[PDB]
C-alpha cells in the first residue's frame, strides 16, 4: 500500500501541472482571441 | 423550393493559421 | 462579433508529398 | 499620402503584437508538448 | 469555460434510410 | 516518442443538439 500510494502521488503530480498548462493556454488563447477581436474591432472601426 | 432550406447557422468554423492572419490583414488593408 | 472566435491553433496538418516539396522549393526559389 | 501612411502604421501595429502572440503560444504549446512528453517519459519510465 | 461555446444550431443533418425508419418505429413502439 | 506530439488545442468543436443537452443534463444529475 505504501509503495502504491507513492506512485499514486507521482501520478497526479504530473497531471496537476498539466492542468495548470491547460488553463495557461486557455488564458493565452483568450488573449489572442480577444486581440484578434481587437484588431477586428479596429478593422471594423478603423 | 418546397425543400429550399438550410440546416444551421454557424461561425468560427476552423482553426487559426498565420495564413488566415495574412488574409485578414490584406482585407483590412484594402478596406 | 460577439461570437467572432476561432476554435484552435494548429500546425503540420497533413501528409508529406513530393508535390509539397516542389511547392516549398518554388517558394524558396522566389524568396 | 500622410494620412494613408498613418493608417498604414496602425495596420501593422496590431499584427506585430499578433505575431508576438503567435510565438507566445508556440512557446506555451512547446511547454505543454514537452510536458506531455515529460509525463509520457514518466509513464514509460515510472 | 471562458471559451465554452458551440458553433451552430442544426437539424435534419443526414439522409433518410429504411434503417432510420426502423429506429423511429422502435422508438415510437417503446414510447 | 521523438515524434510524440499533438497538433492543436481546441474547444466547442461541433453543433448544439437537444441530445447533447440531454447528455449534459445526465452528467449534471450524476455529479
Amino acid at each position: 500500500n505504501t509503495s502504491k500510494d507513492s506512485t499514486q502521488a507521482m501520478i497526479d503530480t504530473r497531471y496537476d501541472t498539466m492542468a495548470n498548462q491547460w488553463l495557461q493556454y486557455e488564458s493565452i488563447l483568450n488573449k489572442l482571441n480577444q486581440q484578434l477581436n481587437t484588431v477586428t474591432n479596429m478593422i471594423n472601426a478603423a | 423550393m418546397a425543400f429550399g432550406s438550410l440546416s444551421s447557422l454557424g461561425f468560427g468554423s476552423g482553426v487559426l493559421t498565420q495564413d488566415t492572419i495574412d488574409k485578414l490583414k490584406e482585407a483590412e488593408q484594402k478596406a
